[PDB]
């Protein structure tokens, strides 16, 4: 059986890109706190260079139909094509949307990607969209599947943009083929599992691993 | 193609405004297709350049 | 089977679309028995 | 194996690259042509069956 | 043609506009498709036209 993506997932957004020959594979991270604005994080190197994974991690919160999604504003599902998604940074509880502002020079009708502190608007919302017409809208989203991204709130791709030398993400009318790698479904309880925050406690001996406090002469 | 594009662009006014009144129903879906294809808005239109 | 599906999607956008109103107008409900008639037809077809 | 029904993916032996399609041209969009032609690469994609 | 071509354009576009008694209502189509007209055309270029 092929996995299914369900709401409550953690997943991460990627798009490849060509340079100098070379496929690069990118994740869409967010800061969050001090910073909305979405970049992009390299996982290509990640066996010379690890990525920064805790900032890319997502929530799929929930996955509406259109109609349901007019409703729910005028007031485990498994994914399918032609759904309204809504997406939570798992670090900051900052829902992904499409901003009113735009920095982009080279792309006046692109708006920028940024996280948005509540859930409330069309614009926390994304529409998921085959990307080859193998897969057909209405059908279940396959892990792994390419598949684009258009906002609700401004009908624009979640666009990946090469036009400056270094890459960027923004919402334009140009689309991206993006993949929503999951990192993980649904824990057992009590076990533990990657990307957990926690204490490396020395037995039961009430030892802790750490590092020297900060401003420490051995630099930590 | 200007030309062209005039003509086009005439039958699509009719269909969007009627009696002074814009029709709700085409408006969205013409203002729809034309982003969805950006070249219609012709080449100074176009983001990229 | 795959008919079947689409009219299932339809029919429940078209139930979303009346989910706020408090009541169902004339030509809804019209519009819903012609649903439901082909619905019934594509479920006696897939049972024989 | 089985007509139609079954999706094969087909590999080089030697060089053991798997048959995919070339990314399309630019300008391919002018060129309004589906062809696309046909390559042998390491990764391929997922709609390569 | 140029001239008249952008100029019929943005005619089309005025006439997809939403309606002022549907912009008061604040149907969310009518605001969204308002929206997405004024990022198509900067206030900016109309004056200076």
């Amino acid at each position: 059986e092929v996995q299914f993506l369900r709401t409550d997932d953690e997943v991460v957004l990627q798009c490849s890109a060509t340079v100098l020959k070379e496929q690069l594979k990118l994740c869409l991270a967010a800061e969050g706190f001090g910073n909305r604005l979405c970049f992009l994080e390299p996982t290509s190197n990640a066996q010379n260079v690890p990525p920064d994974l805790a900032i890319c991690c997502f929530i799929l919160e929930q996955s509406l139909s259109v109609r349901a999604l007019q409703e729910m504003l005028a007031n485990h599902r498994t994914l399918l094509y032609g759904h309204a998604i809504l997406l939570r940074h798992a670090h900051s509880r900052m829902y992904l949307s499409c901003l009113t502002t735009s920095r982009s020079m080279t792309d006046k009708l692109a708006f920028d990607v940024g996280l948005q502190e509540d859930a409330t608007g069309e614009a926390c919302w994304w529409t998921m969209h085959p990307a080859s017409k193998q897969r057909s809208e209405g059908e279940k989203v396959r892990v792994g599947d390419d598949l684009i991204l258009v906002s609700v709130s401004s009908e624009r791709y979640l666009h990946l943009s090469t036009a400056s030398g270094e890459l960027q993400v923004d919402a334009s009318f140009m689309q991206t083929l993006w993949n929503m790698n999951p990192i993980c479904s649904g824990c057992e309880e009590g076990f533990v599992t990657g990307g957990h925050v926690l204490r490396l406690f020395h037995g039961h001996m009430d030892e802790c691993l750490t590092i020297s406090p900060s401003d420490s002469d051995d630099q930590r | 193609n200007p030309c062209g594009g005039e003509r086009y662009l005439d039958f699509l006014r009719f269909a969007v405004f009627v009696n002074g009144e814009s029709v709700e129903e085409n408006a969205n879906v013409v203002v729809r297709l034309l982003i969805r294809k950006p070249e219609c808005f012709g080449p100074a239109l176009r983001g990229e350049g | 089977v795959d008919y079947l599906l689409r009219l299932q999607e339809s029919i429940s956008d078209f139930y979303w679309y009346y989910s706020g109103k408090d009541v169902i107008e004339e030509q809804g409900k019209r519009n819903f028995s012609k649903a439901m008639s082909v619905a019934k037809q594509v479920f006696n077809s897939l049972t024989e | 194996i089985k007509y139609g029904e079954s999706l094969c993916f087909v590999q080089h032996v030697a060089s053991g690259l798997w048959l995919t399609y070339a990314a399309p041209d630019p300008k391919a969009l002018r060129l309004g042509v589906l062809k696309k032609k046909a390559m042998l690469h390491q990764e391929g994609h997922m709609d390569d069956a | 043609a140029i001239m008249s071509f952008y100029a019929a354009l943005i005619d089309l576009l005025g006439r997809c506009a939403p309606e002022t008694h549907l912009i008061q209502a604040g149907k969310g189509e009518a605001l969204r498709i308002r929206a997405i007209l004024r990022s198509l055309v900067p206030l900016d270029d109309l004056v200076g036209i």
